[PDB]
């Protein structure tokens, strides 16, 4: 087996190969995360450098890790496939030993314990992968949403964006998101997440993809035809 | 140029290790020759002892590697025994698991392929040594097969390896191009060590005491080498001319 | 702590070029040169034996060489590299086919064995590629004669005819000329001499011309009578003396 | 590049050097060791103020007498806890007792150093591993990834720790009282953090032999800024 | 030691690159363009072979299109030797899923583990990744016909219409512009060569420099047909569609 | 060059500097000695005393192998122990398969193929010592010396380290003025005295002369110390003739 | 077949006082209807005030109590000279004999 | 130069940097001093506090009941070197019922040290140990140096300005090594020995570390209050 | 444990499973579900050693979840049969093999059509209109051979299992405390609570 240390330090005291990893990540596309009051939505931008793409087949950037949690990256495309294979088995695992579906925070531990690891083991990179990990603990309606980043270390966010021109919408959630006040309706919730992504996301057109995880399992992600009326919509109240 | 120092191939398709390991052969400054009797094949060697401290018995680059074959080699002494012990190794298995006597050439192939993985795999460096092997072989008679660092091998009417080999070649060339025949046509053994201590006196232009000579010969189910005094017997019957 | 290296010796060079094969192959162009000529009753592959030495007994290195019954294979490059891939692929032609239907592989089968070998040293950990390519030529009763060539990347095509080494540019022109679909084996053996006799500077006869045919089935060749659907091998070297009689009617 | 596990020619490990430049980029953590008890303290530092600043854990439990506070990489701490839990927890099980805290800093500290060409490279984390045990009472050891542990009365590590260790270094005395040691990591921490103390940005623990290790909640600690901003109006 | 002639192929540049992914796909860049055009009623793969002598033998030939199983096919771009270790590993997983679940392997399935195999020589091992990009022309009874692409990278995703290898920035264009979703398979077979016609790098688009394939709906109905025409077929396709 | 920053690679002479380098490290040691006689060998070693602070008598440099055979070692102390070490497991792996206790020269090419093997590879270094070993077998006596590079022969006397070139002189001098033989009790004391002359070049510090001996007759065939009255007498005859 | 248990009889007797403890046993080794010894001691000091017996089979008895003791030693190097609990012997000496679970010690210990 | 990049590589004079460099790091740490009589062995450590408010990093740790060693350099080394060290101290004792000879405690220490030294990957041990022990042949004192250099000694001192007690030692030779039956003149002359060493700071209570082997002591060690009688 | 039966009606699988768990001498439990829900439309009941069974049942289960997970899709009851046959027939020839016996009653709605797979402990697998293991066979393949009709209601299948259960209770030698039954159709898998 190759054995090289690939994650060393750096006489500043910096890992080169992990803030390279985050470099990968900064590239990706645009993902971006927020609580409701009873809700968290998850928004994905999709570059359209490419056209013909047949979208019933091609991987969907909103994964579910288990029935009650779902996961979004922005980065390297393939090394996500990676993690949300081993987070899939991990939840069942616990299921399996414990007889209760993961925690969302126990669940981003794990993810973030895998990166973490690969960031001082021999022989591996570090996964060029950000992650946003959101759904409910079982039995509970007080919603979660968390971000793992390739070093593996993870924290809770009232929201959060990850990816290319996420420093733009960071700053446009900081301004339009009040934690004294979190969007209290789904649509509400739905609304801000369409709004920060289109401070980058070009057009309105299969160009954003919504997920929503509500309580007890009940996930479901809105089609085109649902996403432009709320761009139709934000577009016609630009008019002050 | 890192491909200058592992086993990997130049821009102009060569291994350079493999080119400096036969430059190592020549270290010893030694020259050895072999050729093949109607009963026998004769294998000589330079034996120089420069320091007095030495004691000259245990100084020798022929090595009897089984009841039939002898090997002579070409280089630095750590790698000819390395080579010598592997041979010894490879030829006692080859009689346990197949029933018969290894012969000459399927040993020579054998270390020839053990060879030719050094100048594939990086790890490992090729041996700075040539190695002639000769017997009596019981379907092919007396058999002269010869390896490189390159891991290539072929069998041979007779041969010579060394710095001055080239003088030693021309001169067996011309011997062979004459006589016209694939051998020494000789009865006994003892007049084809004799040919060869002549035909290498002759090349090289110098003349051997019993201690300057080196000999190992191969009959029909021994590979045996003389001593200084079985040298020195046919050292004096040469002076007869 | 012996073997360090795990690592990949060949990689890819920003241009897309992957070094270690290029010089391999460079390796073989330096190759003395070897050919192949599909008749429709057999193949002949042929190759110059040229000598270190006057002293080497040349019929002992033998650069055509049996693999099965069925199929021969030449070189042009690295001769102890082919020396080895001949035993593996002689081998491999048992591990992986023989000793599972108790038959001999077909040549496109083995081919693909010999190529995976070779791909391998491509990319496996600690190792140069083979600096070889061969031709091998064989029949197989349900795909009949056929020829392949096999380069040190593991890549393998089927040819008509070819030539690879020294002067392969030279003979691949010169077997585009003389090349029908309708040659008999006796024609392509007379042509395989032609293209050589170019290529080859010195002494040009039977014991410097290594040459096989993949023809009929030699029964005489068995070794045994009493079994009436074992006919024997298919792969036959001409002897020194076979060679010369040819260069007769040249 | 050059080994991992190679010397520099001043005669120290490069690995574990450059370790040492990731600790002090780290946020400040300050531990004082009383006879009433250890206190540890940290600064969170969100790094957006979108992120639940209580879901930054660098204040950990290890057994009922033994906490952790950590600076630098903080990922690269996950393992070093689990091992600390583990290696207390198998100790109760092997000797039915509370395992000493100097033991268990040893046991973290074995890890540090099973580096190179086994982990790939050295921790980028320095722990204050703070407990009591019978035979040697309250104590708190600073744990490099170097493989050395130092028992100290108080110590900071992190970006602010060069000016608050100088500040330690005055303030402590052999005397001093729970209730001072929360006050004085306050204080210190004020006034090497950038961003200003509040109960969100900062949180606060302590071990007592009676109750063990505690992390205090926001609304205790906020009390304490309050009773810290109060006393220095005064003269 | 040995660490001094290691190039690390599995180390991130400082923009967060895969040195030798990129390399690989510069290196696939080079390689005879390969294209596959998804019809509601099947699915086109076209592959453009390099300049071939006249010795080259025409027919019994097949480096460029590849069967996975009886409902899967591949064409290739990069090395073929490359390209032959994946596709053996392939049909032993499609084999694989067959004999555990007594049914044919989803297109996807296949699809992504032959790319989770290329992510992993991207991120341990320190050996090359394949120099290798795939499009996966197959059917499964859950979402019919599918194309796909797999890049050295491991990222794999799903098209209508597709090319790898040579001029593929050129053939994407001439494909974006005459592709339709109602589309027939001969159309669709029509429109392939076109693309080729267009981005080929020698004058003459003659029969002997393609290996053709389609996967039709057409057969004893609710069954798939795979074929790989022969050289004949693609001399009629040619005359047919009056490229010569 | 490049050439000699790894071990095991070719120059384009054919040499393996890594190897050459080693032997830099032998030479930069301290003088030992072996000289084979009549019916056994002997070996003498220069101890250099960097302060009275070492014990006398209690730093010993020769070391046994199985019960008959001594080696002595110039150049780095502990890659000679390792080497011996691996002499012992040789020796005791013999004796075991083969009843008899192991021959000198099969003795010798066992060390020989173990330090040669540590020329093959790039992720070992050379042995940074020249070995003098030997004693008494079947065959009579034996006195061997072995080189970084793998190298060995048979010798009539030897020597290495720093007083090399004296030591080498002084031997060759025995090997004329003494041709039929040289006895057991009369190699004991030449040793002492090659060790006192060869201290020439390490006349910076004073130093302990260390004797071991392997005699037929003397010892009966096994190798043991020259200690207390004999070791005292061949000082002696040593003091003497370096006036 | 080869049976690699035996039994060396002797007696063992462990009573606790209110600030002493005696473990006594008989000094007589034996196998079958044979004497051994008439003086073999099997109640052993371990250190840190603690006094041991493993009766049954005499190998078992003596490779348990040799453990143990050993165990004594590390527990001082490896926690800075802390005396070992009598609780924290026993606890010790549990996982010593279930660390041989599918293979016992054919002995009965008394501390 | 280029040839101190790893262990396995000799500089064309012949040396091994990366052993030089280990060897560098026992200068940098704190003086330690080793010496003995015929009965006795003692060890006296100056040990070195980070800062103010830190403890003084034990530099002495016990073997056996009649061996022990002092440190300086590498702590994490001389706890690996020391428990690889009690580990063939109890293998003697269990196996052999034998306590295990000081000049055999080198030989092992000095075997492991070069394996270290020879092989790619690996790393010398960055510290050197003094080693006291009362065995079947009497009183022994040993200096362990990580190139894998033992050498037995009647006394020595190494680390930090080590050379001031060297000399000091070389001098009094005489004097303590007829302190036969006294242990306290031979500490005694071990902490007036270690004070050949220091500049500007000198021997307090809680800085000074003293250990004693013989006759009829168990190794044991000296620490605080209990040296407060030799300052 | 003791007694598990299954009939495949018109368009749903009806499983019953004995509700007795007995150790040795005492009936320790009266009320035990021998059943996993493997997906929404497909029920798995069990029989053998103890232990064993409900450790082979959670780990197809939860095989079965992450496949469901990972493809966003519902394996056919085929799929999922002979996915638990091939872990049996591996189990078979293991140092220490599953012991246990399983019925497969699901829906397959692509297909709209109920199936019943009978697997026993060294991979055998069976589609069957009805099924039994081990002793319970004996009795009601003569009731299930006589009155069985593939095209039978829910209720029909229900009341031809009432005649099962009593036939049992009849000539038994051991008490099973009951059966707990439940139906696999188009909407998924229900328990009809009491018999
Ligand atoms: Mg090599
Ligand atoms: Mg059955």
């Amino acid at each position: 087996g190759y054995d090289r240390a690939l994650s060393i330090f750096s006489p500043d005291g910096h890992i080169f190969q992990v803030e390279y990893a985050l470099e990968a990540v900064k590239r990706g596309t645009c993902a971006v995360g927020v609580k409701g009051k009873n809700c968290v939505v998850l928004g994905c931008e999709r570059r359209s450098t490419l056209k013909l793409q047949d979208t019933r087949i091609t991987p969907s950037k909103v994964s579910k890790i288990d029935s009650h949690v779902v996961l979004s990256f922005s980065g390297l495309n393939a090394d996500s496939r990676i993690l949300i294979e081993k987070a899939r088995v991990e939840a069942q695992s616990h299921r399996l030993t414990l007889e209760d579906p993961v925690t969302v925070e126990y669940l981003t531990r794990y993810v973030a314990g895998v990166q973490q690891r690969y960031t001082q083991s021999g022989g591996v990179r570090p996964f060029g992968v950000s992650t946003l990990i959101a759904g409910f603990d079982p039995r509970d309606d007080e919603p979660k949403l968390y971000q793992t980043e390739p070093s593996g270390i993870y924290s809770s966010w009232s929201a959060q964006t990850i990816g290319r021109n996420s420093k733009t919408v960071r700053e446009f959630l900081e301004k339009n998101y009040d934690r004294k006040e979190p969007p209290a309706t789904v649509e509400e919730c739905v609304k801000l997440t369409v709004r920060s992504l289109l401070e980058v996301v070009q057009t309105g057109a299969k160009n954003i993809e919504i997920t929503v995880v509500k309580p007890d399992s009940d996930i479901v992600a809105l089609s085109s035809e649902e996403i432009n009326q709320y761009v139709t919509q934000i577009e016609q109240e630009k008019q002050e | 140029g890192y491909d200058r120092h592992i086993t990997i191939f130049s821009p102009e398709g060569r291994l350079y290790q493999v080119e400096y390991a036969f430059k190592a052969t020549n270290q010893t400054n030694i020259n050895s020759l072999a050729v093949r009797g109607k009963d026998c094949t004769v294998v000589i060697s330079q034996k120089k002892v420069p320091d007095k401290l030495l004691d000259p018995t245990t100084v020798s680059y022929i090595f009897c590697i089984s009841r039939t074959i002898g090997m002579v080699v070409n280089g630095p002494i750590p790698d000819a025994r390395n080579a010598a012990l592997r041979a010894k190794a490879e030829a006692a298995e080859f009689r346990y698991k197949y029933g018969y006597d290894m012969p000459c050439d399927v040993l020579a192939k054998r270390m020839a392929n053990l060879s030719q993985i050094y100048t594939q795999r990086a790890y490992m460096r090729p041996l700075g040594v040539i190695l002639t092997f000769v017997s009596v072989d019981e379907e092919l008679g007396p058999s002269i097969y010869k390896t490189d660092p390159a891991g290539y091998y072929v069998g041979y009417k007779a041969t010579a390896t060394g710095p001055k080999q080239q003088e030693i070649t021309t001169n067996l060339e011309n011997h062979f191009k004459k006589s016209k025949i694939d051998h020494i046509n000789e009865e006994s053994w003892e007049k084809v060590v004799e040919f060869a201590i002549t035909h290498m006196i002759d090349a090289l232009g110098t003349e051997f005491s019993k201690n300057d000579l080196e000999v190992g010969v191969a009959t029909k189910d021994k590979f045996f080498t003389l001593s200084a005094e079985n040298i020195e017997e046919r050292l004096v019957a040469i002076a007869e001319q | 702590m012996t073997d360090r290296y795990s690592f990949s010796l060949t990689t890819f060079s920003p241009s897309g070029k992957l070094g270690q094969i290029d010089y391999a192959l460079t390796a073989v162009k330096q190759g003395v040169t070897s050919l192949g000529i599909k008749a429709t009753n057999g193949v002949v592959i042929a190759t110059e034996k040229k000598s270190s030495s006057p002293l080497a007994m040349s019929e002992t290195l033998s650069k055509v060489s049996l693999l099965t019954p069925d199929i021969g294979a030449v070189y042009s490059g690295m001769g102890p590299d082919y020396r080895v891939l001949v035993d593996k692929s002689r081998k491999v032609a048992h591990t992986s086919y023989k000793r599972i239907y108790g038959e001999y592989p077909p040549t496109k089968l083995l081919v693909s064995e010999v190529a995976k070998i070779m791909q391998e040293a491509t990319q496996s950990g600690g190792v140069r590629p083979f600096g070889v390519s061969l031709l091998i030529a064989g029949h197989d009763e349900f795909n009949g004669f056929s020829l392949y060539q096999v380069d040190p990347s593991g890549s393998y095509f089927p040819w008509k005819a070819t030539a690879i080494g020294k002067g392969s540019v030279a003979a691949k022109t010169f077997l585009e000329k003389r090349w029908n679909d309708e040659l008999e084996l006796e024609d392509a053996i007379h042509i395989a001499l032609l293209t050589l006799k170019e290529s080859v500077e010195g002494e040009f006869n039977g014991d410097t011309i290594e040459l096989a045919i993949i023809g009929d089935e030699n029964p005489d060749l068995l070794g045994y009578t009493g079994i009436p659907t074992d006919k024997g091998p298919r792969f036959r070297k001409l002897t020194s003396q076979e060679i010369n009689d040819r260069l007769e009617a040249l | 590049d050059r080994g991992v596990s190679t010397f520099s020619p001043e005669g120290r490990l490069f690995q574990v050097e450059y370790s040492l430049e990731a600790i002090k980029l780290g946020s400040t953590a300050i531990g004082i060791a009383t006879k009433e008890g250890v206190v540890l303290g940290v600064e969170k530092r969100a790094t957006s103020p979108l992120l639940e600043s209580d879901s930054i854990e660098k204040i950990v439990e290890i057994d009922r007498h033994i906490g952790c506070a950590m600076s630098g990489l903080t990922a690269d701490a996950r393992s070093m806890i689990e091992h600390a839990r583990t290696a207390a927890v198998t100790h109760n099980l092997y000797y039915d007792e509370d395992i000493n805290v100097e033991s268990l800093t040893q046991s973290v500290c074995d890890l540090a150093l099973r580096f190179g060409e086994l982990m790939s490279r050295p921790f980028g984390v320095a722990l204050l591993i703070a407990g009591h045990d019978a035979d040697d009472g309250y104590q708190l050891f600073h744990a490099e990834p170097s493989g050395t542990f130092y028992r100290y009365n108080a110590k900071a590590i992190g970006s602010g720790s060069e000016g608050a260790q100088a500040e330690l270094l005055n303030e402590w005395h052999s005397s001093l009282t729970l209730k001072e040691a929360e006050l004085l990591v306050l204080k210190i921490l004020k006034q090497v953090m950038e961003e200003k103390l509040d109960e969100n940005n900062a949180q606060l623990s302590c071990i007592t032999k009676q109750d063990g290790f505690k992390i205090y909640d926001n609304e205790k600690t906020a009390e304490l800024i309050k009773e810290l901003k109060e006393k220095e109006a005064a003269e | 030691g040995s660490r001094r002639y290691d190039s690390r192929t599995t180390i991130f540049s400082p923009e967060g690159r895969l040195y030798q992914v990129e390399y690989a796909l510069e290196s696939i860049s080079h390689a005879g363009t390969a294209i596959g055009i998804m019809a509601s009623d099947g699915i086109v793969l076209a592959a453009e072979r390099k300049v071939t002598s006249t010795l080259l033998e025409q027919d019994t030939s097949t480096e460029k299109l590849y069967k996975l199983n009886d409902k899967i096919a591949v064409a290739v771009a990069g090395l073929t030797a490359d390209a032959e270790i994946l596709i053996n590993t392939a049909r032993i997983h499609a084999q694989n899923y067959l004999k555990t679940y007594n049914e044919d392997i989803p297109v996807e399935i296949l699809v992504r583990r032959l790319s989770d195999i290329k992510q992993g020589y991207t991120q341990h091992g320190g050996l090359r990744p394949f120099g290798v990009s795939f499009i996966y022309a197959g059917y499964d009874d859950r979402y019919g016909y599918q194309l796909y692409t797999s890049n050295p990278s491991g990222n794999y995703t799903g098209w209508k219409a597709i090319s790898v290898g040579a001029n593929t920035s050129a053939a994407q264009t001439l494909l974006q512009m005459d592709y339709k979703d109602d589309m027939k398979v001969d159309d669709a077979i029509e429109l392939a060569l076109k693309t080729l016609s267009k981005t080929t790098d020698s004058s003459a688009l003659t029969y002997d420099r393609l290996e053709f394939a389609t996967i039709r709906k057409g057969a004893n109905d609710g069954e798939v047909y795979q074929k790989i025409f022969k050289p004949q077929e693609i001399k009629d396709i040619l005359v047919k569609t009056g490229i010569t | 060059t490049g050439y000699d920053l790894s071990n095991s690679v070719f120059s384009p002479d054919g040499r393996n500097f890594q190897v050459e380098y080693a032997v830099k490290a032998v030479e930069n040691g301290t003088t030992s000695i072996g000289i084979k006689c009549n019916d056994g060998v002997v070996f003498a070693v220069e101890k250099l005393i960097t302060s009275k602070l070492l014990v006398p008598q209690k730093n010993v440099k020769i070391q046994v192998v199985d019960r008959h055979i001594g080696c002595v070692y110039s150049g780095l102390i502990p890659d000679g122990r390792h080497l011996v070490n691996r002499g012992r497991e040789e020796a005791a792996s013999f004796k075991k398969l083969y009843k008899t206790p192991i021959p000198i020269p099969a003795f010798a090419d066992r060390l020989g193929q173990y330090v040669q093997a540590h020329t093959l590879y790039n992720s070992v270094r050379p042995f940074g010592v020249s070995t003098i070993f030997g004693g008494v077998d079947k065959n009579g006596a034996h006195l061997y010396m072995l080189e970084p590079s793998g190298s060995y022969w048979g010798y009539k006397g030897a020597a290495t380290g720093k007083g090399r070139q004296s030591a080498k002189a002084e031997l060759e001098k025995l090997v004329d003025h003494h041709p039929e033989g040289l006895s057991a009790r009369e190699a004991v004391k030449q040793a002492a005295k090659i060790i006192y002359l060869a201290h020439e070049d390490n006349k910076e510090k004073d130093f302990e002369l260390e004797i071991s001996w392997c005699s037929l007759s003397e010892t009966n065939g096994l190798h043991k110390f020259v200690k207390g009255d004999l070791l005292q007498e061949a000082i002696d005859f040593a003091q003497k003739e370096i006036n | 077949q080869f049976n690699p248990y035996g039994d060396n009889g002797g007696t063992i007797l462990g009573i606790a006082g209110e600030d002493f403890a005696v473990l006594a046993g008989d000094t007589r080794n034996i196998t079958d209807y044979s004497i051994n010894s008439r003086y073999e001691p099997k109640v052993f000091d371990c250190g840190d005030n603690i006094v041991m017996s493993a009766n049954g089979f005499a190998a078992d008895g003596d490779a348990l109590v040799k453990r143990f003791k050993n165990s004594v030693k590390w527990y001082h190097f490896d926690h800075n000279d802390k005396k070992l609990s009598i609780n924290s012997a026993a606890r010790n000496i549990q996982h010593l004999l279930y660390g041989k679970r599918f293979f016992p010690y054919y002995v009965h210990t008394i501390i | 130069n280029n040839y101190d990049g790893d262990t396995v590589t000799f500089s064309p004079t012949g040396r091994l940097f990366q052993v030089e460099y280990a060897l560098e790091a026992i200068k940098q740490g704190s003086v330690t001093v080793g010496l003995r009589s015929n009965t006795h062995a003692v060890l006296v450590a100056l040990k070195r506090n980070a800062d103010e408010l830190s403890s003084y990093q034990k530099k002495i740790i016990k073997c056996d009941e009649h061996m022990g060693l002092s440190l300086a350099g590498l702590a994490p080394d001389a706890r690996v070197l020391s428990n690889y060290l009690r580990q063939q101290c109890n293998y003697s004792s269990l196996v052999f019922n034998r306590k295990l000879a000081v000049e055999r405690a080198g030989h092992l220490l000095c075997d492991k040290a070069q394996k270290n030294t020879q092989s790619y990957g690996g790393r010398p041990y960055g510290v050197g140990l003094l080693i006291i022990g009362y065995d079947k042949s009497g009183a022994h004192l040993l200096e362990f140096q990580p190139s894998g250099n033992v050498t037995e000694l009647y006394g020595t001192a190494i680390g930090a300005r080590s050379q001031g007690a060297k000399t000091y030692l070389e001098r009094t030779l005489d004097t303590f090594i007829k302190i036969d039956g006294n242990p306290d003149e031979l500490i005694k002359a071990g902490v007036e020995a270690i004070s050949q060493s220091l500049r500007d700071e000198s021997l307090t209570v809680d800085n000074l570390s003293i250990a004693i082997v013989g006759k009829d002591t168990p190794f044991t060690i000296y620490d605080g209050e209990a040296v407060a009688k030799y300052i | 444990m003791d007694i598990i039966l299954g009939i495949r009606v018109q368009d749903s699988v009806i499983l019953a499973s004995s509700k007795a768990v007995t150790r040795g001498i005492s009936v320790l439990k009266d009320s035990d579900d021998k059943t996993r829900q493997l997906s929404p439309h497909t029920l798995m009941s069990f029989a053998g050693e103890a232990g064993d069974t409900v450790q082979f049942a959670e780990y197809i289960q939860a095989n079965i979840q992450l496949y469901s997970i990972r493809e966003d899709y519902e394996l056919s009851p085929q799929a999922v049969s002979s996915f638990v046959r091939q872990e049996l027939a591996k189990s078979i020839r293991s140092r220490r093999p599953y012991q246990v016996n399983v019925l497969i009653g699901g829906y397959d709605k692509k297909k709209n059509k109920p199936e019943l797979y009978q697997i026993d402990y060294l991979g055998t697998k069976v589609e069957l209109p009805y099924g039994a293991h081990g002793y319970s066979g004996f009795y009601t393949f003569s009731l299930l051979d006589h009155h069985y009709r593939p095209d039978m209601t829910t209720e029909e299948g229900l009341d031809l299992l009432k005649l099962c259960v009593q036939e049992l209770e009849k000539r038994m030698p051991m008490d099973f405390k009951g059966v707990i039954v439940k139906i696999v159709d188009k909407d998924g898998i229900r328990q009809v609570d009491d018999f």
